[PDB]
């Protein structure tokens, strides 16, 4: 949700499988700004770490496995050999074409320069967040600050009430 | 609390630190609720030296088996309680256990301190290194080689 | 031929057959003659139990001869092998008792498993693809435990070297998982097969083939470590060590957790502790589950069966009101409304029932245990009277709720089926509903052990008799909404996957059509027809232990009863109108089946139309005439070319066309001037004339084992 | 009741309400109901008790349901007395016979107590002991967590709660929970830094941080003594410095550290000494451990006894190995049954022990083959080769700690060296030395695999130290030398990922020093591809292009050469944007995809699809895609199909129609539903635009694909369309 | 319909206010939730879906939906042997959805949701994010730190069969946090 600038995780979107504990989201979409075609996802919280979830996870569960898992995923996707940036480019190309069809518009293709620039800007924003989270110099990670911002009541109280910042 | 009557009622290689002895004595007294001489107060409450070994090993400098804990208790603490282990523990003021960790830290610090011809094979292949072929030409050569191999097979 | 009849009467004469098979001079000759006779009698193995056991033992004698005199007896057995395997697999799908065909396959495999018999290994290899596919489909199905054990054993003990198994290895993985989850002998066999695969195959290839099973396989292996048998657990630990790092690789399909979805407490008994001056509730759900498990199992001691029956009976007594008073009960049931007022035309359907409450599930289990106690011989003298009287009680509760002076609002006139008819968490009924008795009867009818069907028929008879007494007539009794629930709940057994559940549904339908009045049967004839046809369709290609045959007989009997013309004295307006409406709907359903891709359903529809013509005295054309609109797209095929359709659909359309056109006055007369008719005729000509290679290149034929059908 | 309908009715109908067969029916039913009114609670209680005797699951469930209820009906004084008596009851020795029961009666008793309201307090150390002893692991962990949250996570009670919780986390191999707890608990910032480092595999930095913490603690000990509250932190430092040294392959130093006078650690020596062939220290440590060993370690003691029985220079006893392996397996299985039924990280040590134990048995077989009687015999050689191949293919996984890889590989190394020594000393049979060369090759391959695993886990210096041991071997086959140089090059590439120019220069130096003349054409091509990668990172673009060209000319099937050349050309194309570079990059990428290993090629086809965004009005890049895509199996395109359809709607769909058509021919169901959905979406949009209409070109392309699929797969597509037609009723 | 049109007349005063509209929406949502609970909770495929009821492995080798979303490493594709006769009606994703059970040639029962979407573009975007998650998963399988933490994205199979309709792979044990 944070690194890929996806739309906010409403509690109706979060599907919990009682038989296994596996979670899936129905459904994430890229948070493309319809007016400008770039990603925002600049919400008051970086992800849903709301008080009922925080209580169920417990402070040990938030500090240890949640944070360590986020750090590990960030460090894994930042490995150059995986070439995640290329996959992101080829997916966001379809996303940008769809945004152009929805907003700006053998139908003529959109401008190659505009498409390339928008896709590069979006992938750069994604990879910037990814590389910020992956950085682990000194034994400290931005992920701890990100988790603290998500749990913080100051950030929670500024969210949409329909998001349920109490649940 | 008085237990109800039943039908069956008849009508060491490393030296022991004072902290280990104190944990042993306190485990026997607090957890088993047994007296000094391990006389059974309630029949259901038999001594459990595995639990005592578990308690001692939480702070011990080396693994103490349950048999070793029983032997130590019966052969040292019983005669000592009959200076008491509490008095020795209070007087030691954690000095001995601190010096144990200082010694381990010194041993760990000691251990930490103790820590051309290439053109010939291309020319045999037939590759002019200084005049690169673009990928289109190499792909064409690959295709020609594959076609010739197919013709030879046929 | 005479000697086998004499052995059948006197089993000591096997000694002469054994002597012939054991002598080198006569072994091959006598084995040839005996296998040819037994192969001629192979279909009888699935029909007559005594002859089936006899023929199985004689086949075992032959296979032991092939063990004794390998050189000539392998040559003797070799040509017969294909017939044995293929006919055993084919005949078991329709046999009433198919168990002996699989015991024959097991004996054949244990014979060829002597290993030296290379001439039989070579002869057996072409059978291997179809055999393994059939066995995999069988073991994947729902069967009794001994049948599934046999299917798994047959899958794991196919008498071929592992190198020949290589292309078919994916078929063996699900039986392997089943074996690891089976009995001790099955677990040992599965561990042996798995160790063979690990030792002989490359780890990457084996891992790739395990990968579909791998979540279930690794969990089975982990559980096997906890097996009390030291040999089994040690073999499992060795196999896990041989897997190396593959044993602990992340399962994408994680381990399932037991989650409680219901907040409400289950039913409980009240225990008073006078010393504490307080009462506690003692919870019964687990107790009822344990009692039902004890009564289901054959291994249970009679003492504990009696204890389980006592628990179930006491729970059933505790969960009913007991406040009924004799004079009040007679005053209520003797009210004239029970015999004069029109019974409300209200339908009860489990389509509107929510998920069972813990109370309702425990009631259903307790009632099932009561019925099982009624059939167990040691508990029958006390359980059977209790079961009959409890059925009367529940039927009386249902009758008083459903009609008379004080019928509940959900039964009152103009009320639709709703959740209020059942005990549920949210809206529900006030107290346990009496319909839970019907759920227990359906469970008993659908139970694996078919003897339980008899007590279900007894229960239905008791319900019908009590309703007839209270309401004054059988016709009034069958108008109860309870009987609509009975129809829907018992017919649902036919949709259930297992053959025994289906068979229970068929038996319930036969009983109901035999007992209840003709008007009620005519009203429900289309539901019974759909259930029976679904039984015939769904077991196509599966092992049905006479379920399809019973369905066919039941369908023919139903059609005969309903179609049989009423006598001049019986020709009331209501019964005649009901019969005409039911006949219209049933003939409509049958004519639509005439082109069905399902060969069994198609042939049964054609036979049913002929049976209706014979019973009514009308002709098949006259019966089919008002419906034939439903055939207009099919006779001849308009909307698709046959080349586009699958082969089974093509055969169904061609047979339906043959049937409609061959009628004495033709229902449809083909006219070659009509474009679709000329197209169909040209396709038929091309199919008859074209070469087999020209047909094979067409995609729809490309996979047929034979073009000949 | 039957008559309950009367009570539900309103007063008016009740006031208004106020034959032989029916009368007989109601009389018989009244007699039945009178028989039921006699039924008493005692009968149910007795039968219930009997069923609890027969069923252990029922008994456990009933006690867990019943004891809290009994506890609720006790008085407060009685409750306090019973709790004070329950505390020593749980501690009693008599329960120890239950230890291997499944369930233990004490397990059920503790589960019943946990439900009681008001709660029954239990000491944290007792909870930890019960959790590890009676299979109460997660119940005890949750109880301790609740106790810690009640106390606000310090006082000695809070200290012992967090101590017991930390020990339970460590015993459960729940590294992250333990790390979080200790990050909150710890007093030294160095401890939190070290835990963070070790938690994510930075074992070298964690070791340095632990050393810094120890230096700070020693500096503070000269000022004042240490409270017993800080001793768990010092124990953590010692234990995890030992663990980091294990992961950093520092086994000699650990054996020295464990033999230090006055502070001997026989268990550490027993774990470490065999890896460095210090079998005398192994024997001494085995004796000390055997006098006094934890019960969970019993299987490892039997396994190490087998190690000594096989490999000790003087006390070789091969007859003991079968019984020692059986005992190790039995003890490991016993330990397994004491673990939770849901398999998690706590089960991993025993799952590794399984492979270790079978490899001990296989090693015994190999050494039986090397005896003078059996040496040179055909069956011995066949068994030896079989076991060597089985070891070669049977590997641990990447999630395993490097210590476990060390165990497996160093044991195998001892037996490979045994093979080499046996067939070099005798040299009567095998005059061609093929058996010794088999041992040498196996040892070299095992060393390279260990170094590769070290590199994959980020221990690049450890990997470089491991790979340097190949030079110790006098002669090695050229394949192993090639693999060693390749792993060294990959190590330098990984180092340059964070250091930059200098490590690229070191890798280039390694490549330049390589004496190609022994290496094959494929090896030379791989070397030149690596050289091109290094020169590309050095920004020596021309020399990198030379290297990639020569590499692909050497072995024109080498997928990695094509992929790296494509990456280099795509990087130049994105900046400079001359279309011919785009075409070259697409050609390279497509030639890398010309194989069935779809998982490797997936990242290349993404680049190909992204590059089509740079196409001109003449569709040059799409022309290149159409030309070169032949030879790329359609399985490669399955994941891309949404993107392929997006390109199909665009102007480039004219040249991509053949590609999508081939994918649809081979995988009809994969293409049909997306093409159908796209076609109907286009029709809907066209209807909105002209609110019959001539179909657009994308619609024509979709219709062509669907028509071709209907021609090749008519029964499948008619079944798919039949399914979709039915969905309308849903 | 008549009284609904009466309540939602925007010409009456005070109706254009957003929160009054919200209250009216809540009222009518409660009314329809009361009315929806009275509907049947399952239907049988025979009632309307003769082709699905008749379908068997003899009809075609059709793979269960979603088998081609990511190419399985081997050709062990699960083929469709049956459509189970009962389709259930379940409240998921704040919509009424039909749960179809497909029995596979392996004998396992696969639940699928038949879903109706009024918005085409949003559904395509959701499938795009699901595809991205599927593409990222193999990277997590290959590193220590992620494999040892058992980290993997859960991406249910979603197959769009039409602009308005798609087949989703259901977990019947799944609840949403709301
Ligand atoms: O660890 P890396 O250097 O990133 O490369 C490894 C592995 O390399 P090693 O076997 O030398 O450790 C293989 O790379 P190649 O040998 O093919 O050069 C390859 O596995 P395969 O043996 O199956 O080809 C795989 O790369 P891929 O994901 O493309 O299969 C993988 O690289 P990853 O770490 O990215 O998985």
């Amino acid at each position: 949700e944070f690194v890929l600038h996806l739309n906010r995780l409403n509690p109706e979107m979060l599907q919990i499988a009682q038989d296994t504990g596996k979670l899936n989201v129905a459904y994430f979409r890229f948070d493309i700004n319809d007016a400008t075609g770039d990603l925002d996802a600049n919400r008051p919280v970086p992800f849903r770490l709301t008080p009922n979830i925080s209580e169920f996870l417990t402070t040990i569960g938030v500090s240890g496995p949640l944070t360590a898992s986020m750090i590990a995923v960030a460090r894994c996707f930042a490995q150059p050999n995986f070439k995640v940036d290329g996959i992101l480019k080829t997916v966001l190309r379809d996303e940008i074409i769809a945004w152009h069809k929805k907003t700006q518009e053998q139908p003529e293709n959109m401008d190659s320069q505009q498409l390339v620039s928008l896709v590069q800007k979006a992938v750069t924003a994604i990879m910037t967040r990814l590389h910020n989270l992956a950085q682990f110099e000194g034994g400290e990670s931005k992920v701890n600050t990100l988790v603290a911002a998500a749990n913080s009541l100051d950030n929670l109280c500024r969210m949409d009430p329909a998001w349920h910042p109490w649940l | 609390v008085v237990p109800p009557r039943s039908l069956f009622d008849r009508a060491d290689n490393p030296e022991w630190l004072i902290s280990e002895d104190w944990a042993l004595l306190q485990a026997v007294k607090q957890l088993l609720e047994l007296p000094l001489n391990l006389t059974i107060v309630s029949p259901a409450h038999t001594p459990n030296w595995d639990l005592v070994s578990d308690v001692v090993n939480s702070c011990s400098r080396i693994y103490r088996s349950s048999k070793q804990c029983r032997n130590r208790y019966e052969n040292v603490i019983i005669p000592r309680e009959e200076l008491r282990t509490s008095q020795i523990y209070a007087q030691d003021e954690n000095a001995t256990h601190t010096q144990l960790y200082t010694s381990h830290f010194d041993l760990m610090k000691m251990t930490a301190g103790k820590r051309p011809k290439h053109a010939s094979v291309l020319a045999e292949s037939g590759i002019n290194y200084d005049k690169p072929l673009p990928p289109i030409q190499v792909a064409s050569l690959r295709a020609e080689r594959i076609a010739k191999e197919k013709k030879a097979l046929d | 031929p005479y000697m086998v009849e004499r052995i059948s009467k006197n089993y000591a004469l096997q000694i002469v057959a054994n002597s012939f098979l054991a002598n080198p001079t006569t072994s091959a000759l006598f084995a040839t003659i005996l296998v040819e006779y037994l192969l001629d009698r192979l279909p009888e193995m699935g029909s007559n139990v005594e002859l089936s056991n006899l023929y199985l033992k004689l086949f075992k004698l032959v296979f032991g001869s092939v063990s004794l005199f390998a050189a000539e007896n392998e040559q003797m057995l070799k040509p017969h092998l294909h017939k044995i395997v293929n006919s055993s697999m084919e005949l078991a799908q329709t046999a009433k008792e198919p168990y002996n065909y699989f015991l024959l396959l097991r004996a054949l495999f244990r014979s060829i498993g002597g290993g030296s018999h290379d001439l039989l290994y070579q002869e057996f290899l072409p059978l291997l693809p179809n055999l393994l596919q059939g066995l995999n489909m069988l073991q994947s199905g729902l069967h009794k435990q001994h049948m599934k054990d046999l299917f798994v054993e047959l899958c794991l003990t196919v008498p071929v070297r592992l190198s020949s198994l290589l292309p078919y290895l994916p078929m063996l993985m699900d039986p392997l998982v089943s074996a690891l989850n089976g009995s001790q002998t099955l677990v040992s066999q599965g561990l042996r097969t798995l160790e063979l695969c690990v030792d002989n195959l490359q780890p990457d290839f084996l891992y790739d083939h395990i990968q579909p099973v791998r979540a279930e396989l690794m969990q089975a292996l982990w559980r096997t470590l906890r097996n009390p048998a030291d040999s089994i657990s040690h073999v499992a630990y060795r196999v896990l060590g041989k897997f190396g790092g593959s044993n602990r690789k992340m399962l994408k399909e994680s381990q399932k957790l037991h989650y409680v979805v219901t907040e409400v407490q289950g039913p409980s008994i009240t225990v008073e502790f006078s010393d504490c001056k307080a009462s506690l509730q003692l919870p019964m759900e687990k107790a009822i589950e344990t009692a039902l498990d004890c009564l289901k199992s054959a291994n249970t001691e009679p003492y504990y069966r009696r204890q389980a029956w006592e628990v179930i009976k006491c729970f059933l007594v505790a969960m009913m009101s007991l406040e009924d008073n004799k004079h009040a009960l007679y005053q209520l049931l003797a009210h004239p409304n029970f015999t004069e007022k029109t019974i409300p035309n209200v339908i009860i359907s489990h389509r509107y029932k929510a998920q069972d409450t813990p109370a309702r599930k425990t009631f259903e289990q307790a009632l099932t245990g009561a019925f099982m106690s009624a059939v167990i011989k040691d508990l029958r003298p006390s359980a059977l009277p209790f079961v009959a009287s409890l059925i009367r009680h529940y039927t009386m509760v249902a009758v008083a709720q459903q009609c008379g002076p004080f019928l509940l609002p959900c039964y009152q006139v103009g009320s639709q089926p709703s959740t209020a008819m059942f005990h549920s968490e949210e809206n529900g009924s006030k107290g346990m509903d009496p319909l839970v008795l019907i759920d227990a009867i359906a469970i008993c009818m659908a139970y694996e052990e078919k003897e339980l069907c008899k007590i279900g028929e007894v229960a239905l008879a008791v319900i019908f008799d009590v309703a007839s007494i209270i309401l004054g007539s059988k016709e009034r009794a069958c108008q109860l909404p309870l009987f609509s629930y009975i129809v829907e709940r018992l017919c649902a057994c036919c949709y259930e996957q297992a053959w025994y559940a289906k068979l229970g549904g068929v038996v319930s339908i036969k009983f109901l059509m035999e007992r209840l009045p003709l008007t009620w049967v005519l009203q429900n004839q289309q539901t019974f027809l759909k259930a029976l046809l679904f039984v015939m369709m769904d077991l196509t290609g599966e092992v049905s232990n006479g379920a399809v045959a019973m369905a066919k007989t039941t369908l023919e009997q139903l059609l005969m009863r309903c179609a049989t013309p009423l006598k001049d004295e019986e020709r009331a307006e209501e019964i005649v109108a009901a019969q005409e409406k039911s006949f219209h709907h049933v003939t409509h359903d049958l004519v639509r089946e005439v082109t069905s891709p399902n060969s069994t359903v198609r042939k049964q529809a054609m036979h049913s139309l002929q049976v209706l013509a014979q019973v009514t005295g009308k002709s098949v054309t006259v019966i089919m005439e008002p419906h034939k609109e439903v055939l207009q797209d099919m006779v001849p095929p308009k909307k698709h070319l046959l080349r586009h359709q699958p082969a089974n659909a093509q055969i169904g359309l061609m047979e339906g066309n043959t049937f409609c056109t061959t009628l004495q006055p033709r229902l449809f007369t083909m006219d070659l001037n009509v474009v679709e008719h000329k197209v169909f005729y040209t396709e038929l000509l091309n199919l008859c004339e074209a070469e087999d290679s020209a047909l094979t290149k067409l995609p729809c034929y490309k996979s047929l084992p034979s073009l000949v059908p | 009741s039957i008559t309950n309908v009367i009570n539900l009715a309103d007063s008016h109908d009740r006031a208004a309400f106020a034959g032989n067969q029916l009368h007989m029916l109601t009389n018989r039913h009244d007699k039945f109901l009178d028989t039921l009114r006699e039924v008493k609670t005692g009968a149910l209680l007795s039968a219930f008790v009997q069923l609890c005797h027969i069923s252990t699951t029922l008994a456990e469930k009933t006690w867990v349901q019943l004891f809290p209820r009994l506890w609720k009906i006790l008085s407060d004084r009685q409750q306090h007395a019973l709790a004070g008596e329950i505390s020593p009851f749980l501690c009693s020795g008599s329960h120890q016979v239950q230890r291997d029961c499944q369930p233990s009666a004490l397990n059920c008793f503790v589960e019943a107590m946990s439900q009681c309201v008001p709660p029954i307090p239990i000491r944290p150390c007792v909870l930890k002991y019960l959790g590890k002893t009676h299979n109460l692991w997660f119940r005890s962990t949750l109880m301790l967590e609740h106790q810690a949250f009640e106390k606000g996570l310090i006082t000695p009670p809070q200290q012992e709660i967090l101590d017991s919780l930390a020990e339970l986390y460590s015993l459960l191999q729940e590294e992250d929970m333990w790390a979080g707890l200790w990050q909150k608990r710890c007093k030294y910032s160095e401890t939190a830094t070290a835990i963070a480092y070790e938690q994510h595999g930075f074992f070298e930095q964690a070791q340095e941080s632990y050393e810094k913490a120890m230096d700070k603690a020693k500096k503070e000990h000269e000022r004042s003594n240490a409270s017993p509250a800080i001793f768990p932190e010092y124990q953590l430092w010692e234990d995890h410095w030992i663990r980091c040294s294990k992961e950093l392959n520092q086994w000699e130093a650990l054996t020295e550290y464990g033999q230090s006078k006055g502070h001997i650690n026989p268990y550490l020596v027993l774990e470490c000494a065999w890896r460095v062939s210090n079998w005398t220290a192994m024997k001494e440590a085995l004796v000390q451990v055997e006098v006094s060993c934890p019960k969970e370690m019993a299987w490892k003691v039997n396994m190490y006894r087998g190690y000594l029985a096989i490999c000790h220079p003087e006390e070789q006893q091969l007859s003991f190995i079968e019984r020692l392996v059986e005992m190790a397996s039995s003890l490991a299985i016993r330990e397994w049954r004491r673990l939770p039924h849901v398999v998690s990280h706590v089960h991993t040590p025993l799952l590794q022990a399984a492979q270790q134990i079978i490899e001990l048995q296989e090693a015994a077989q190999i050494n039986a083959g090397l005896q003078p009687t059996n040496l040179g015999r055909n069956n011995s050689l066949h068994d030896m080769k079989t076991v060597v191949k089985t070891w070669r293919n049977r590997l641990p996984i990447v999630s395993d700690d490097l210590s476990h890889w060390s165990s497996i590989f160093m044991w195998r190394q001892h037996h490979y060296q045994a093979i080499v020594t046996a067939y070099e000393n005798s040299s009567q049979h095998d005059p061609s030395s093929n058996n010794a060369m088999l041992g040498v090759h196996a040892s070299a391959s095992a060393i390279i695999q260990y170094g590769k695993i070290a590199r994959k886990q980020g221990l690049v210096n450890v990997a470089l130290d491991i790979l340097s041991r190949i030079h110790t071997i006098p002669t090695v086959p050229i394949v192993d030398c090639f693999q060693k140089i390749r792993q060294q090059v990959k190590c330098y590439l990984q180092l340059a990922g964070v250091m930059g120019k200098n490590e690229c220069m070191q890798g280039l130096e390694v490549i330049e020093s390589t004496n190609l003349k022994y290496f094959t054409k494929e090896m030379t091509a791989e070397f030149y591809a690596l050289k091109g990668m290094f020169l590309a990172q050095i920004n020596k673009s021309e020399e990198a292009n030379k290297a990639f060209s020569a590499a692909v000319q050497m072995h024109d099937v080498l997928v990695k050469a094509w992929a790296m050349w494509g990456d280099y050309l795509e990087n130049i194309f994105v900046k400079e944007r001359q279309l011919h570079l785009g075409v070259s990059a697409i050609t390279c990428y497509l030639h890398a995809c010309r194989h069935q290993n779809e998982s490797k090629s997936r990242k290349y086809l993404a680049k190909v699809l992204w590059l089509l965004s740079f196409d001109d009005d003449k569709n040059t890049l799409a022309d290149a895609v159409d030309k070169y895509c032949i030879g790329v199996p359609p399985i490669q395109w399955l994941a891309w199909i949404p993107q392929l359809l997006t390109c199909l709607v665009g102007s480039e769909g004219k040249l991509l129609l053949n590609l999508i058509s081939q994918v649809g021919r081979v995988y009809p169901q994969a293409v049909y539903f997306p093409i159908r959905t796209l076609y109907l979406t286009l029709k809907i949009e066209q209807r909105e635009r002209y609110k019959p209409i001539r179909a657009t070109a994308p619609m024509w392309r979709c219709s062509r694909i669907m028509h071709m699929q209907r021609e090749l797969h008519p029964t499948l597509l008619s079944s798919l369309e039949g399914i979709v037609d039915q969905m309308v009723w849903f | 319909k008549g009284q609904f049109t009466t309540d939602f007349d925007f010409s009456v005063p005070g109706s254009m206010k957003l929160h009054n509209l919200i209250s009216k929406l809540k009222k009518w949502i409660k009314i329809l939730e009361a009315k929806t609970k009275q509907l049947p909770k399952f239907f049988l495929i025979e009632e309307k879906c003769r082709f699905l009821s008749n379908f068997s492995a003899q009809t075609a080798e059709v793979e269960i939906p979603g088998e081609f979303l990511m190419p399985k490493p081997t050709h062990y594709y699960i083929k469709i042997a049956r459509f189970m006769p009962r389709v259930e009606i379940v409240q998921k994703h704040n919509t009424a959805a039909r749960r179809l059970y497909i029995r596979g040639h392996n004998g396992k029962i696969y639940p699928y949701l038949v879903m109706n979407d009024a918005c085409l573009t949003e559904s395509r975007r959701e499938e795009r994010v699901l595809q991205l998650l599927r593409l990222l998963n193999p990277c997590l399988e290959k590193r220590k730190e992620t494999t040892k933490r058992h980290l993997f994205f859960t991406v249910p199979r979603v197959v769009a069969v039409s602009p308005q309709m798609r087949l989703v792979e259901d977990n019947p044990s799944s609840l949403s946090l709301v």
